[PDB]
DNA sequence: CAGGATGTATATATCTGACACGTGCCTGGAGACCGCGTACGTGCGTTTAAGCGGTGCTAGAGCTGTCTACGA
DNA sequence: TCGTAGACAGCTCTAGCACCGCTTAAACGCACGTACGCGCGTCTCCAGGCACGTGTCAGATATATACATCCTG
DNA sequence: CAGGATGTATATATCTGACACGTGCCTGGAGACCGCGTACGTGCGTTTAAGCGGTGCTAGAGCTGTCTACGA
DNA sequence: TCGTAGACAGCTCTAGCACCGCTTAAACGCACGTACGCGCGTCTCCAGGCACGTGTCAGATATATACATCCTG
């Protein structure tokens, strides 16, 4: 097949995998010092489509806003997600607490899953795909991006 | 020798290099400029015409209407803008509806 | 209850119909009228071939068929699905008739 | 009247052709102003045009010319 | 002698009709002043047609009406103002001849020739 | 009965080679000439004009194409910029 | 004074009368055979402005529409005024029961007041203008101008 | 150096006769040349077409004015259209 | 004898009748031709300086700016077509609010 | 309780000022980048007139001036005061830039 | 970087430009797209019109009579 | 949750006229130099006039030959 | 000076204007109600091109199927 | 309901440079042929880099003279 | 055929490019909160025009007033 061919059966698989929602192979447990993170109970190749990072979409601030009502109470997690959709700010704030999986995967420069921009007819929307082969019950992790002063002064896992 | 049989386009290449001189379009015009034009001329003729012919054929039987020749020229987003100024007699628009307009249950 | 067709499936068709066809959707004999009304105000006693005539009706008929098109998106993008006066202003401001 | 001619089945129909999926009670004689405006910017250039070389009969191509001018070339006659 | 300017008429055109300050009036019967034309006190005055041309302390050669014999259409002119000269000590209007000259010892006359 | 010189018979011929049955109106049929109008029009100004802003009084392929590339739209351009391109082959090649 | 300085006096008269909402010279009387009836307390010269026929402004339908709300409750008097300003149906709505005088005033062909549309900056507003030198003490009549078929029919009052 | 043929002079002239002093930009004393570029433009057109619309090789004040009225604004149109008036009376009544 | 001189017309009417020939606006063209078209152009160059001359006294002292002469441009109607399409350097916005802008208690 | 312009104001005279002034509101070291850029995937090893790339900014400036005064009614004609995405583009479809 | 050159306190400048009351948070890069886009479809033409005068320096008149083309004929220099 | 009343997609006989090709002709081209509430939709009855053609009258566009004033 | 486009009286004939009764499509009017707005260069040779005439197949036409589609008890 | 903190309209001293007018020059022009809630504004602290000029290097636009192939 | 525009090697010098430390304006980041989004033709003579040079007044500049305007206890 031609990398125009690839491209297409790569990118029906990951429009499929975000209609259906399907977070398989991928479960919720207590890591040490991180609250929750998701783990694999199967095997994840390098390229698979691991789940989208789930949540509300909206503008710029339109995701930056809740953050200063989020602000004001502590308690409620930063999950929050911006993002340059095609010039303009458009984010997933995934604060509300779903079944979706996505929203609970920890932070790790090294990791094992890189996020992406994958449009779909004009609507943005955030997958998380295997940057190498991830091994069963090993933690599913990806670079949050905010490597900030004020951000890596108050928890200082970012750096690593 | 007809300069057209020589150059090898249909659209009389030589009312090009005439229509050109007492056009106005300048002073001196060389010979190649009517015919690399005539070229220009009929490669849009041609590569209009057979949209409507596959088009044509598609709605109609055989014969192109109007509505059919624009029925084509909108869907070629190139053309589309070429003759995006324009506005083909008894066309009509090649249809859409809004998202918000069709029903909803 | 006699047979009858929920409001705006009717109309909704009216699109599909009026969409097909190629027919000048305003009576010519009417139009010779206004065609001949805005003569005076320019030129008082004068002729025009039937041929140009139809043309006047042609082109504004079509710029019409467009500017009614353009107004859809005028109040579609104003939360509304029904065309009403502002709505046809807001676009000739976009287009700079006006404005 | 003229401007009564341009009337509500054919307003309606032109502005069906463009999706229109209700037209509301002010919007049509709107249509007629407009129509009105557009006859008025059109056919004022397009006489002037029959003027110039002084036709008391005003050509179609007059009003082509014309229509160019304003700048919607129409196409078909010419 | 305060500094402002007492008003009254209206001057008759080129063309030939009535105009007083511009489009703001057109008879001037009633006797009003003249807003500020010019910081410094107008001097003297200079009468003769319908070309009335006051002279600033400073020696700016102002002027109203018409003044047709500096140039413009549309009306907008009558109820200025300025401008033309350097330091004129004597502005001394005929009908449609002007006079003029400037502190610096010289002579002038821009109009009607 | 002055002759109008009308593309009807070219505009009919190039018909024929993209498709041969059949097939035109009487209202398209001008139409088309109102589309080798436009553009035989268009196409002579950026011909022109391009002539002045690059001072040289005599219009050669130089402009023409300059134009055409610079008129047509996008992928358009390219292939009768080919087609050009190869009508200015044939032109120089015939005996 | 010249047309146009007499024109600018009248609508500045007007514009004043139309802003301040004044209906003076005129008092509510029970009419024989007409409900309510508008008469002069003062003597109104030829021209001079009477009253806004003031009401709820709106669009075609936008005044047509409390119509086939209002024949489901007939006690509720026809008081709908529709006119055509300026290419689109705009109208002056006066069903609900208000103090204000123009919506009480009768009908007759030949009556002595006239409906005028006066423009004031874009917004469209029906006055009431005296035809003729109107008497103390005499009924305010204007041309309501439906004389179709189907309303003549219910009351025949109109006709004349 | 190629000389410059600029309205900048002609430009500046104009301005003394509508108001003495001053005055203007650089920035602006360009912004006139390219208001007297696009009108010897734009006139010119409608002057060059109207010849061969009403098919006479030779452009006269005939067209020129004819576009000057069918190109300018309302108002303006009749103003130019009297100067030119003048200037056409003025040049004719020449020694 | 200078033709303008004659005419009456201060920008070069000869300067007219010698940039239309070699324009090649066409083949031909009338002694007049550039002359009332001189006068077409001068009395816009006209009608239009004093626009600003007013305006620049107005805002300024004595010399036009760049954004005097089209804050001058944009409020005269009949230009404000005219120059409608263009795009006049260092301009910038004669300037407007909306009526849902400005303060509201 | 320190000195303070409640919401809108300040902006407000933002409006004041910026439709004051004619000086180019955008860096121009900044946008010469911008410049140089798109003349890459145009003609890669090109040279340009320090005067002409003004002109450049300068039109695009000019351009976005009015494209954002027009999409000033896009949401005006909305029921908003606060200029979003959409609207931007609403006003790219009734020029015609994309549809 | 190109397109974020045109910056936040530049779009929102050029946006208070016309009267511009409030800019939304998607907006502002929508905005250098826009900027993009323009910039794209001139240089281009532009460049192309320096092309066919042989220039490798890009003339001023060049984007201005290209500015003209493409429809908006900016004044002052040319 | 579903079968029956609207009216649109579809099929095929059949006459009509405009598309299309032959021909004498003449000139131009060739070649050499969420909720209160009302506004507008849907459908049927009353009624206005658009569309139809049949056609006589002639304005006025179009073409030609001649004289001569315009402009390169 | 002088070649000649333009003025212009003169003349063929296309085509625009007024006429005018009639089948009927369509504009108009109106009652019921529910989705929806709204507030909360030149002389010469000659065949390519066009006006003219003529036969018929593409398509307009219409009775007539079958079909997809919308909606209340 | 109102007086005090922001920052805009306004006034005037003062140096700077571009507007403006004089001059030798040369070519073109003349002459004769309602309410839940969050997104974005306002303001101050931290920090990136635009703007500044000082300037050497030389690409390449611009002009010229010559030979000759292009097109009327 | 032949007048000549265009090709083109050759050459003056404007002007575009890279350099590069520095005062600081401006972009950036962030906390608080309230208004606001959102759902409910040609030969000849010659002076008009332009490139060049030069002096200074219009205007940019800045310290410094006074002023209109917006907002909470």
């Amino acid at each position: 097949k031609s990398k125009a061919e690839l491209q297409s059966e790569e990118r029906k698989r990951i429009d499929e995998l975000i209609e259906s929602g399907k977070e398989e192979g991928m479960k919720i447990d207590l890591i040490d010092g991180k609250g929750r993170g998701v783990i694999a109970t199967k095997q994840f190749s390098r390229g698979d489509f691991v789940v989208e990072y789930h949540g509300d979409l909206i503008e710029i601030t339109d995701a930056k806003k809740r953050e200063a009502l989020y602000a004001q109470d502590p308690s409620t997690g930063c999950y929050m997600y911006y993002f340059q959709y095609l010039s303009k700010t458009y984010c997933v704030d995934a604060t509300r607490e779903t079944n979706r999986l996505g929203r609970l995967i920890n932070h790790s420069k090294c990791g094992n899953c890189q996020t992406k921009l994958h449009d779909i007819d004009g609507v943005p929307h955030l997958i998380l795909i295997a940057s190498r082969d991830i091994a069963a019950g090993e933690e599913l992790l990806y670079d949050y991006g905010d490597r900030s002063k004020a951000s890596i002064e108050a928890f200082p896992w970012l750096k690593h | 020798k007809t300069r057209s049989s020589r150059a090898g386009l249909q659209f009389p290449v030589g009312r090009v290099h005439r229509l050109l001189r007492k056009g106005n379009y300048a002073e001196r015009v060389g010979a190649g400029a009517p015919v690399y034009l005539a070229a220009v001329l009929e490669y849009l003729t041609a590569e209009i015409l057979e949209l409507a012919g596959n088009a044509a054929r598609d709605n109609k039987k055989t014969r192109i209407i109007p509505r059919h020749l624009q029925l084509a020229v909108r869907n070629d987003e190139e053309l589309n803008k070429l003759l995006g100024r324009v506005t083909i007699a008894q066309g009509g628009v090649l249809p859409n509806i809004q998202s918000v307009l069709l029903p909803k249950k | 209850k006699p047979h009858r067709y929920r409001p705006g499936t009717v109309a909704l068709r009216e699109i599909r119909r009026y969409q097909k066809s190629t027919e000048l959707l305003i009576r010519k004999l009417p139009f010779q009228r206004l065609v001949r009304e805005i003569a005076q105000d320019f030129k008082t006693d004068l002729r025009f071939q039937s041929s140009a005539v139809m043309a006047l009706q042609e082109a504004s008929e079509a710029y019409l068929v467009a500017l009614f098109e353009d107004t859809n998106l005028c109040a579609i993008h104003a939360k509304r699905v029904t065309i009403m006066p502002k709505d046809i202003q807001l676009a000739r401001r976009i287009r700079g008739e006006r404005a | 009247d003229n401007i009564q001619g341009i009337t509500k089945p054919a307003i309606r129909r032109l502005a069906r052709r463009g999706g229109v999926k209700r037209i509301s009670g002010l919007i049509y004689e709107e249509t007629r102003g407009v129509l009105k405006v557009f006859l008025e910017n059109v056919i004022r250039d397009a006489v002037t045009y029959t003027e110039h070389a002084k036709r008391k009969t005003v050509t179609a191509m007059d009003v082509v010319y014309a229509l160019k001018r304003q700048g919607r070339t129409l196409y078909g006659f010419g | 002698s305060n500094g402002e300017v007492y008003a009254w008429g209206t001057f008759r055109c080129n063309e030939g009709i009535l105009g007083f300050y511009q489009d703001k009036i057109k008879i001037q019967k009633t006797p009003w002043k003249v807003p500020t034309f010019s910081k410094y006190n107008i001097v003297q005055l200079a009468p003769g047609k319908d070309h009335i041309l006051f002279l600033d302390e400073e020696g700016m050669v102002f002027a109203w009406g018409n003044g047709q014999q500096m140039e413009r259409f549309r009306l907008k002119t009558l109820d200025p103002r300025p401008f033309g000269l350097r330091h004129v000590k004597y502005i001394a209007s005929g009908e449609n001849h002007c006079f003029a000259l400037t502190k610096d010892n010289k002579l002038v006359s821009w109009g009607l020739n | 009965k002055t002759r109008k010189e009308s593309y009807a018979i070219y505009v009919y011929k190039v018909l024929k080679q993209v498709h041969p049955d059949t097939g035109i109106s009487s209202k398209a049929m001008s139409i088309m000439n109102s589309f080798v109008n436009d553009v035989f029009e268009r196409i002579a100004g950026e011909a022109s004009r391009l002539a002045h802003y690059n001072k040289r009084s005599t219009i050669t392929s130089r402009e023409i194409q300059t134009a055409v590339r610079l008129l047509l739209p996008g992928e358009l351009a390219k292939h009768a910029v080919s087609e050009g391109t190869k009508a200015v082959t044939k032109y120089t090649s015939a005996k």
